């Protein structure tokens, strides 16, 4: 069953006393402290390692024209030049919540602080709930936003979409406006060659192994026990061979697995950023982690060449007064109530459009926004 | 003498190791695999009973 | 407080025993130590469990049933080792006959 949600003004009847049996419940707020640090901890390394503080609001793109030599002659003269430039922009977006509470003064006649205290965390946790939640939907949601930035309005983008300036050319790769980074298996089950095609969507503009770049794939456990079984040469699901074995790092159970009497190279380390490494499938380092919902690949770049930086650009209101979480002074201050807020701003946008890409494992059709990161679908992961 | 050369002649030793294979011991540890999001469950859950 | 369905034990019944602890998290992921105390009527069954092999009811075992080192020897079947490992001869004061 969920958890419940009371909204109402706090009343005496809303109150939490001492027991005529003797117990004291309000001792017993923050039982579960412990298993919300659990929690924030794991939204913490995601936070962390998925994020960057914007201080650069906006980010251009440019294009230039060329020229060319020609055969001399030795009476006449060559043709001239000039070059002609064009430029397009983006930036992140910034948003407005907030929270209210309030109290008869029959409630804070005889309240005991404690309770107060333990509705302050609980809000703390939605804080930090909300803020996740619009971290990963701004990596999941493909819809491109739109904001207001000095009176401009300015393209918000996620990854490549099929939208906006389309990717530039690099080494014989050319890209439509079309071209997106949010994918389909065209299978129901998770093959070999999904993680071999989503690495392509990295590496066909640079981004490359080669180039020096480290890369991540997040799973869910139900992908992660399939990609555990892949081994070089032998067909998986779907009828895809492997291309490579799955190699267990060394935080992994030993396993009695067959044709495998030496490894040839290192295993994957045990961790990146702070999330534990399970083991790696070509150059991927796969993490397992819950918070990827069930039949979604989700595969990150970071450095190399191109020096690509953690996904999602965070962005804070500019006076520092208005930034991180604030407390602010109700309307009613006095009697029969009181009442104040909870406010924090922030937003977000891609900076990197190629430096990750997600696919969704499906038979067919679009791409679906997994509906717990869609932006329409409430304020808690 | 013999100038022969190859990809190999030129190359670096590779660096191969032996895995462990449950062969000639008398026991072999259970696999047991449990996932970073499985002892989450776990600690949080004793945290909560305790 | 469950029954076998079946008038023999089988390696089956430990799996099901051992479910109803993990079940609550209770479990090997979890660190616990187990702990089976039985009768000799059970336990000569329980030592006849081996990897791969039916056993009563048509179970099959999916561990082998270890020796404690207080116990008669055996010879290693296979040049891969017993599927498990080999318990220490003493649970708290208890004599441990083996693991399974």
């Amino acid at each position: 069953t969920a958890p419940v949600r009371q909204e109402g003004i706090m009343t005496q009847g809303d109150l939490v006393t001492v027991t005529s049996d003797g117990i004291d419940l309000n001792a017993l707020w923050n039982s579960f402290a412990e298993s919300i640090a659990i929690y924030n901890e794991a939204m913490d390394n995601l936070i962390q390692l998925l994020t960057y503080p914007v201080t650069v609001p906006v980010e251009p793109v440019v294009q230039i024209g060329e020229t060319t030599f020609e055969e001399a002659t030795e009476l006449g003269v060559p043709r001239g030049a000039g070059l002609p430039i064009e430029v397009f922009q983006m930036g992140y977006d910034l948003r407005h919540y907030d929270k209210r509470n309030a109290y008869s003064w029959m409630f804070l006649a005889d309240a005991d602080g404690r309770q107060v205290e333990a509705i302050h965390d609980a809000v703390l946790w939605a804080d930090k709930r909300l803020v996740f939640r619009k971290v990963m939907e701004a990596l999941f949601d493909n819809r491109t936003r739109r904001a207001n930035i000095r009176n401009q309005a300015y393209n918000v983008y996620p990854l490549y979409n099929g939208d906006g300036v389309p990717p530039p050319r690099f080494k014989n790769n050319v890209f439509d406006e079309t071209h997106s980074h949010y994918v389909i298996s065209h299978n129901s089950v998770v093959d070999s060659s999904d993680l071999e095609d989503l690495m392509e969507l990295l590496a066909e503009h640079g981004y490359s192994p080669q180039a020096g770049t480290q890369f991540l794939l997040l799973a869910n456990k139900a992908e992660t026990d399939a990609i555990r079984q892949f081994r070089r040469g032998v067909v998986n699901n779907n009828g895809a061979t492997a291309g490579y074995d799955f190699i267990p790092s060394p935080t992994q159970p030993a396993m009695m697995l067959p044709n495998a009497e030496g490894l040839l190279g290192n295993q994957p380390a045990p961790t990146f950023g702070g999330l534990a490494v399970i083991g790696s499938y070509g150059f991927w380092n796969i993490v397992e982690e819950d918070y990827i919902p069930p039949g979604y690949l989700v595969g990150v770049g970071y450095g190399g060449a191109f020096n690509l930086g953690n996904p999602v650009g965070l962005r804070q209101h500019a006076n520092p007064a208005m930034q991180g979480l604030r407390i602010i002074a109700g309307n009613y201050q006095r009697y029969p109530l009181v009442d104040g807020f909870y406010a924090r701003s922030f937003g977000t946008g891609v900076r990197q459009r190629g430096g990750a890409a997600i696919m969704q494992i499906k038979a067919s059709g679009a791409y679906e926004c997994p509906p717990i990161y869609k932006k329409g679908g409430g304020f808690l992961v | 003498a013999n100038r022969t050369v190859s990809p190999s002649t030129q190359g670096v030793r590779p660096a191969m190791r032996q895995m462990y294979n449950g062969r000639n011991v008398a026991t072999r540890p259970i696999p047991l695999i449990v996932d970073t999001s499985e002892i989450r469950a776990i600690m949080a859950a004793a945290a909560d009973a305790r």
